[PDB]
């Protein structure tokens, strides 16, 4: 049955001490800026 | 230059000739006109700091 088929199960266990997806570029419109880490605004 | 004039009471020094002499004399009058913004100086195209 369901209960007794095998399954494979993978346990993650996460260690909490430490990314985000990079977006269009636009250009020749003034836009707020994250450059790896350095944040300005500007055209 | 250490001088010493060779005054005494019955002599004169009276000049037989003459030079004429053109100097220079610099004056500034005015200087550079500058101008200034508040918001652009000081924070610069940021909303919540304006
Ligand atoms: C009152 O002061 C004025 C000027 O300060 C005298 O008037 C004349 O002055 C000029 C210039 O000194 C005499 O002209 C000739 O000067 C030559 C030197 O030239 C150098 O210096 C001048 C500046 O002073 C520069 O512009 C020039 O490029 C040079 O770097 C001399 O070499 C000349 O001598 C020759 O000529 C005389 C005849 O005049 C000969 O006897 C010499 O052997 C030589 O060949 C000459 O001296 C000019 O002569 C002055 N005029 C007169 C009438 O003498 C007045 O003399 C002075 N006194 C009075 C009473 O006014």
């Amino acid at each position: 049955g369901v209960g007794h088929q095998p399954y494979r199960v993978v346990v993650l266990s996460f260690e909490l001490l430490h990314p985000k997806k990079s977006t269009n570029l636009v250009k020749n419109k003034c836009v707020n800026f994250n450059f790896n880490g350095l944040k300005g605004t500007g055209v | 230059a250490e001088n010493s004039v060779a005054y005494s009471n019955n002599s004169i020094a009276i000049p037989t000739n003459f030079t004429i002499s053109v100097t220079t004399e610099i004056l500034p009058v005015s200087m550079t006109k500058t101008s200034v913004d508040c918001t652009m100086y000081i924070c610069g195209d940021s909303t919540e700091c304006s």
